[PDB]
Order: structure tokens, then C-alpha cells, then sequence
């Protein structure tokens, strides 16, 4: 009674995860096929993501919920179709804001994929159902990234060959998509807590946090395109995507492995790994080696799966799972609202128009002075 | 628009050459022109790149430190000034403005100039 809605969710899940051309974009924006300046990228299209997903965070949320989570996961399997049609034959800087519009409704509509099992399932097999659509998605993106290095490697496939796979297989995406149950209650429409001290002191160091690693993992192909251009060297940009997603997978399982109370060293645990992220943040910048470039990245990423597991592990101990959609979207909500602010001042063409080369010795210091207000606020 | 260049011929090594490329017809909507080139037995080659609204420049490697492109927006023009020239410059110059607007296309750059000669030997 539980399988076939599963499966087919599943199924979606790891095509439309499935896209060797991620991880060579910024090699493909600035390439001979749509020859783009790096100061247009990073300064001109990329900002449109955080600014649209702004927008279309609320709207979508309260859409999911009231039409039931199936119509929304439709509308991001054609959103999917669209961003890698114009990804593929559009051409210009002004195409390219649009291709970043619409992979912000992508990014905003995946909340109905998570959101779907629960009507659907019984509550006994929720978590392990989460589980299994969960660990299906890690399992299509590294594979999908381990495919794009070894055809750009041992092939030679050009990067224009690697969206028309991205493009099949989230078209295959948008066919299971159609074939999953509809469901008969969502979990408000159909069907205070913050006061908490410690839900609101685990939910702003979230907020922040991600915050951050957004902004780091949106301009950092644009750094490894600076440090090392990919026309002149090779550039292992797949290899090293799979690693850090792999890498990423392990710290956040090893969590919940060690049984340690979060509470005696549940603040000091968020520093030292708050550090870590903020001393890897540096070596990406002040560092003229791409592997040492690439090093910070694992360890960035690494680093900071360690503590979102801890910070949302804390977050979610007494709250219900009817608690956990309205907690954790006011969240995502206020780290994009962080976002945003740090997006319009130093990256905008409005703004400082700061190049990603020094944008690094903001970020990299954004997460150090996080760790020393978390750190400062041990006041006696 | 209709990119017509001027400024193109034979200099020995050493001179130098500006080109022009007067941009009409259509001018309203261009947000970058380059410059391009084909040396003989060859395939085009970026040389150059300016945006219109701003300024902000965009060079080859190879070309880099010698070669610089500025805008006229008053007058619509688009200029390339090539310093330190050497007999391996030769080829035909090209003009492409990428227009703009939402579009589907193989190129970025939408429209093409007829070329301008450079010759550079002794
Ligand atoms: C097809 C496409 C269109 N526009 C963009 N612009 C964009 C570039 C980087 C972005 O990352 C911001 C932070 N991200 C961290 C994870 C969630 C969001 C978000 C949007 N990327 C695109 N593909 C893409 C390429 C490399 C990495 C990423 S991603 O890390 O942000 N998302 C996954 C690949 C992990 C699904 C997405």
C-alpha cells in the first residue's frame, strides 16, 4: 500500500537528480556555445536565483498545501523542461536571467516532493520512506556528476552533449510524475512555538548558516573558472562535485551515528565546525592552486553538513511533523531574506559589483563572525 | 543593425591601427559588440568585447595589453586600437553586436560586419 507511491516518487526523484551538465556549467556559460563574460555571470544573471526564489517561496508553499503536493511536483517537472530547453538553444545575458528565474521556481517547487510522501504514507513509514527518496537523491547527483567526468575525460564529450542528457533525463522525470497517486488530504488546508529557547537559538544559527553556504556554493564555479580557466587546463570540476556530495553524505550520517548529548557540546560543536568553514572559505581565495581550491570546497562542504545535521537534528525534538512544514519554511524563508541582503550589497550591479575574487574574503569572514557572535554571546 | 567597418590596412610592424565600426539602423537595442578575427587558413577568433550600457571590457589572452575596445555610444561607433603589431596579426577584422531581447539562436552575437583587412609586413 506503500510501495507504489514510493517507487514512483522515487523514480522521479533519481531521474530528475540525474544531470551530468551541473557541475560543467560556468565551463559551458563561458565557453564558445554561449560565450559569456565572467562579470556577467556573477554580476548580472546569478542574482537573479536568490531574488526570484524570494518571491516564489511564500505563494508556492501555501499552493502546495491547498491544491494537494501532486499538481506542484507536475509544475517542477515542466520547469525542469523548460530551464534545459533555454539552457540549451537560448542565447544572450537577458535569456540566461530567465534561465535563472525559472530554476528558482525548480528550487522552490521541490518542497512538494518532500511534502508529497507524507499524505500519501502511513505515519509508521514516514521515516523510513523519507529515507529512501532522500538517499535516492545523493545517489542521482553523484552519479550523475561521476558520468559527466567520465565522458568530458575519457570521451571527450563537449559540454553542449552533457544538458541534452540533463534534458532527457529530467523529460523521463516528467513522465513518472504523471503516474503517482493523487493525494485526499494535504496538512493544513484539507487536513508561539518559538518561544522555545532553544527552537529559536537552533533556528537562527540554521538560518544563517545556510544563508552562507548558498551564497558559497552559487559563485563557486565562477572561482574555479578564474583560478584556473577551463579553455587552457583541464578542470575536474565533475570529479570533484561527486566527491563533496559524497563527502557531504558521510558527516551527516556520522552524526547521528556517534550518540553524543547536543546539548553539553552542542554549542562548542558549532564553533570549531563554524571555523573550519570560515578557515576553508580563506584557502579558496588567498590559494593560486586549483587543488588546493578544490580541497577547501571538500572540506567547506564537508564541514558544514556536519552541524546542519546537528542544528536541524536539535530543532526537530519536540516538534510534530505538521510542525516541522511551518518551522522549517519560516526558516528557509529567513535565509533567503539574509540571502538577498548580502546578494544586493556585495554581488548586484546595483550594489558594490564586488568580482568573485574578492567575494571569497567576504564570505569566507561572513562565517567567522558568525562563530564569534555564537561564541561572544557566552557572556558572564 | 548594419555594422560597417573602417580603418583596415597594410602597416609594418611596429604602427599601429585603430578600426572603426559604425553601428545604424537599429541601434537602439545593442547591449555588446566584439571584435573578431580570421587569419588566412583559419578560423574566426574572439579578439575583444564591449558592453554597451556600461563599459566593462573583455579581452583575449593572446591580445591582451595591446588591444583596446571602446564605445562612442553618441556617435553609435566602436573602436579597436591595436598597438605593438607583428606580421602574425594579419587577417580580416569582424564586427558582432549582440543585439537583444529574449531569443533562441547557435551564436550570442546576431549580427556581423563585412570585415576590414589588416595586413601587417614588410
Ligand atoms: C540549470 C541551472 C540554471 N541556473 C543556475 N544558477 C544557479 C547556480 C548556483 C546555485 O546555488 C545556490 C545554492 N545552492 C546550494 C544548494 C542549493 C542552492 C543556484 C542557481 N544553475 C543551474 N544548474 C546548476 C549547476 C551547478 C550547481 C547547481 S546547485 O548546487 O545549486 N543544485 C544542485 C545541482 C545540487 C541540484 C545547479
Amino acid at each position: 500500500s506503500w510501495i507504489y507511491p514510493t517507487v514512483i516518487l522515487c523514480l522521479f526523484g533519481f531521474f530528475s537528480m540525474m544531470r551530468p551538465s551541473e557541475p560543467f556549467l560556468i565551463p559551458y556559460l563561458s565557453g564558445p556555445d554561449k560565450q559569456l563574460t565572467s562579470a556577467e555571470i556573477t554580476n548580472e544573471i546569478f542574482p537573479v536565483w536568490t531574488y526570484s526564489y524570494l518571491v516564489l517561496l511564500l505563494p508556492v508553499f501555501v499552493l502546495t498545501d491547498y491544491v494537494r503536493y501532486k499538481p506542484v511536483i507536475i509544475l517542477q517537472g515542466i520547469s525542469f523542461i523548460i530551464t534545459w530547453l533555454l539552457l540549451l538553444f537560448g542565447q544572450g545575458v537577458k535569456t540566461m536571467q530567465v534561465v535563472e528565474f525559472f530554476y528558482g521556481m525548480v528550487t522552490a517547487a521541490e518542497v512538494a516532493y518532500y511534502a508529497y510522501i507524507y499524505s500519501v504514507v502511513s505515519p509508521e513509514h514516514y521515516q523510513r520512506v523519507s529515507g529512501y527518496c532522500r538517499s535516492v537523491t545523493l545517489a542521482a547527483y553523484t552519479a550523475g556528476s561521476v558520468l559527466a567526468q567520465l565522458l568530458v575525460s575519457l570521451a571527450q564529450m563537449s559540454y553542449f552533449y552533457l544538458n541534452v542528457i540533463s534534458l532527457a533525463s529530467v523529460s523521463v522525470a516528467f513522465l513518472f510524475s504523471l503516474f503517482l497517486p493523487m493525494p485526499k488530504k494535504s496538512m493544513f488546508f484539507h487536513a508561539e512555538c518559538y518561544s522555545s529557547k532553544r527552537l529559536f537559538y537552533w533556528s537562527l544559527w540554521w538560518a544563517f548558516a545556510t544563508a552562507g553556504f548558498n551564497q558559497v556554493l552559487n559563485y563557486v564555479q565562477i572561482l574555479w573558472d578564474y583560478k584556473a580557466p577551463s579553455q587552457d587546463s583541464s578542470i575536474y570540476n565533475g570529479a570533484v562535485e561527486a566527491i563533496a556530495t559524497f563527502g557531504g553524505a558521510v558527516a551527516a550520517f556520522a552524526v547521528g551515528y556517534v550518540k553524543v548529548n547536543w546539548d553539553l557540546l552542542g554549542e562548542l560543536a558549532l564553533v570549531v565546525f563554524s571555523v573550519v568553514n570560515a578557515g576553508s572559505l580563506f584557502l579558496m581565495h588567498y590559494t593560486a592552486n586549483i587543488w588546493a581550491c578544490y580541497a577547501g570546497y571538500l572540506i567547506f562542504k564537508s564541514s558544514y553538513m556536519l552541524l546542519i545535521t546537528i542544528a536541524v537534528f536539535q530543532i526537530a525534538v519536540n516538534l510534530n511533523v505538521e510542525r516541522y512544514a511551518l518551522v522549517f519554511g519560516i526558516n528557509t524563508f529567513i535565509a533567503l531574506v539574509i540571502q538577498t541582503i548580502m546578494t544586493v550589497i556585495v554581488v548586484d550591479q546595483r550594489g558594490l559589483n564586488l568580482p568573485v575574487s574578492i567575494q571569497f574574503l567576504v564570505y569566507g569572514s561572513y562565517f567567522a563572525v558568525i562563530a564569534g557572535i555564537f561564541l561572544m554571546r557566552s557572556m558572564y | 543593425v548594419q555594422l560597417v567597418e573602417s580603418g583596415g590596412g597594410l602597416v609594418q610592424p611596429g604602427d599601429s591601427l585603430r578600426l572603426s565600426c559604425a553601428a545604424s539602423g537599429r541601434t537602439f537595442s545593442i547591449n555588446a559588440m566584439a571584435w573578431f578575427r580570421q587569419a588566412p587558413g583559419k578560423e574566426r577568433e574572439y579578439v575583444a568585447q564591449i558592453s554597451w550600457t556600461g563599459g566593462n571590457t573583455y579581452y583575449a589572452e593572446s591580445v591582451k595589453g595591446r588591444f583596446t575596445i571602446s564605445r562612442d555610444n553618441a556617435k553609435n561607433t566602436v573602436y579597436l586600437q591595436m598597438i605593438s603589431l607583428k606580421p602574425e596579426d594579419t587577417a580580416v577584422y569582424y564586427c558582432a553586436a549582440d543585439s537583444g531581447g529574449i531569443r533562441l539562436g547557435a551564436s550570442r552575437w546576431n549580427y556581423w560586419g563585412q570585415g576590414t583587412q589588416v595586413t601587417v609586413s614588410s
